[PDB]
């Protein structure tokens, strides 16, 4: 089955504090009201340019790599004790550090955010991982699966610097007018 | 071949330079692993996320900066400045002036 | 007018102190000239409209 | 009443704050290596969390070509970076002008 | 306190820099 994305999968584009300002930026985002493939109870999926992942203990982790064998590949397996991150042929790299969302994208960037008991609403995502490893990824294996596209967004910051609303600048003509006017409310005309 | 990027991300490599102590409420030319500028440094109460270092405003200007070593947030304000106007009568009558 | 202060105008950067602390005076002059020309044109337009 | 000049407060002190670390950067492992790689299979090495010192490299006087695009070599010991890429290979003497 | 008419009050109730100043 399929599901609409509603308004989900918006992270912090950069690490610069802002407050009470309407900022417009361009980056890879999950388009609003987009179809997300549904999986339950598990084959491989293409990576393309960034993947959105969301699920609702049983989940083990995620693995990345073109052949997923003979060439270098990613390996990110979570653990009850801490977390295990290593990269080598199957080393070349090692590292240890309701609703669960992840915005894995490709160096390697990871964002995460957990919310109490897909729902309708808005909630941002904060960055956690910025490991500098460079290698191609084409296939992904490990819920719901999303994808990223290069669409500009309009972001709204409250007084404390927390994102509370956003506009998809390429969704509808009303959204285009909102982005052009840099306002969330449009007067008659 | 050496290639740089000079991005605004948290710096990792630097020159062999040294470091001094912080001074507040005095017009100084700060240099925090780059980012040269002049202004008055006070204590900023703005809430920062654990991954948030640089502050910005409607027109940028980098109003808030976090300490690299001690890891403390600060506020940046430009030093006071303004024009000067001279108020005088005609030189025929007298030659005394008052400035504004 | 305020927003027009953050344009490269063909220079390596839009920060005067940044481009001054990175290049020597032998070759910082071209970037400085580009920035000067852009900002002067912006001021001229603003003054005419006013 | 006439306007004559402008008033501006001058700075008094200098503030420098760099992240204090002592990991001398591994440049010898790249410049002194016994065997380099073929140009068609050049070798890349990342560099991070090191205190670089380009002054000693610039004063080795054993190099026949030191061209820096977008930054002057003398001013290299005053600014900070996010990451540095170093890659090396071996080519003929005629083709040295094609690396530009 | 400002000694203006009710209509004037109604009219009056209905309506960090670098080199820029207001006189
Ligand atoms: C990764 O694999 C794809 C598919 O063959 C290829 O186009 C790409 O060049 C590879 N990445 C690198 C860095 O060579
Ligand atoms: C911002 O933080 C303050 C606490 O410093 C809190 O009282 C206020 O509710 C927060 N703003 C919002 C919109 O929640
Ligand atoms: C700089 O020095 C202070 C005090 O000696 C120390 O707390 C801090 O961790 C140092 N910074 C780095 C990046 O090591
Ligand atoms: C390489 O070896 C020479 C030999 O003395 C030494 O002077 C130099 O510091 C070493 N490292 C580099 C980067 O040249």
């Amino acid at each position: 089955a399929y599901t609409n994305s509603f308004t989900r999968g918006v992270y912090y584009p950069d690490k610069v504090f802002r407050s009470s300002v309407l900022h417009s930026t361009q980056d890879l985002f999950l388009p609003f009201f987009s179809n997300v493939t549904w999986f339950h109870a598990n084959p491989v999926l293409p990576f393309n340019d960034g993947v959105y992942f969301a699920s609702t203990n049983i989940i083990r982790g995620w693995i990345f790599g073109t052949t997923l064998s003979k060439t270098q590949s990613l390996l990110i397996v979570n653990n009850a004790t801490n977390v295990v991150i290593k990269v080598c042929e199957f080393c070349t790299f090692e590292y240890v550090s309701n609703l669960r969302e992840f915005v894995f994208k490709n160096y390697f960037k990871i964002y995460s955010k957990h919310t109490p008991i897909l729902p309708q609403g808005f909630s941002a995502l904060e960055p956690l991982v910025d490991l500098p490893i460079g290698i191609n990824i084409t296939r992904f294996q490990t819920y719901y699966v999303g994808y990223l596209q290069p669409r500009t967004f309009l972001l709204k910051y409250n007084e404390n610097g927390t994102i509370t609303d956003a506009v998809d600048c390429a969704l509808d003509p009303l959204s285009e007018t909102k982005c052009t006017l840099k306002s969330f409310t449009v007067e008659k005309g | 071949v050496l290639s740089f990027e000079l991005l605004h991300a948290p710096a990792t490599v630097c020159g062999p330079k040294k470091s001094t102590n912080l001074v507040k409420n005095k017009c100084v030319n700060f240099n925090f692993n780059g980012l040269t500028g002049t202004g008055v440094l006070t204590e900023s109460n703005k809430k920062f996320l654990p991954f948030q270092q640089f502050g910005r405003d409607i027109a940028d200007t980098t109003d808030a900066v976090r300490d690299p070593q001690t890891l403390e947030i600060l506020d940046i304000t430009p030093c006071s400045f303004g024009g000067v106007s001279v108020i005088t009568p005609g030189t025929n009558t007298s030659n005394q002036v008052a400035v504004l | 007018l305020v927003k027009q202060l953050s344009s490269n105008f063909g220079a390596i950067s839009s920060v005067l102190n940044d481009i001054l602390s990175r290049l020597d005076p032998p070759e910082a002059e071209v970037q400085i000239d580009r920035l000067i020309t852009g900002r002067l044109q912006s001021l001229q337009t603003y003054v005419t409209q006013q | 009443i006439y306007q004559t000049s402008n008033f501006r407060v001058q700075p008094t002190e200098s503030i420098v704050r760099f992240p204090n670390i002592t990991n001398l950067c591994p440049f010898g492992e790249v410049f002194n290596a016994t065997r380099f790689a073929s140009v068609y299979a050049w070798n890349r090495k990342r560099i991070s969390n090191c205190v670089a010192d380009y002054s000693v490299l610039y004063n080795s006087a054993s190099f026949s070509t030191f061209k820096c695009y977008g930054v002057s070599p003398t001013k290299l010991n005053d600014l900070c970076f996010t990451n540095v890429y170093a890659d090396s290979f071996v080519i003929r003497g005629d083709e040295v002008r094609q690396i530009a | 306190p400002s000694k203006r008419s009710p209509i004037e009050d109604l009219l009056f109730n209905k309506v960090k820099f670098n080199g820029l100043t207001v006189l």
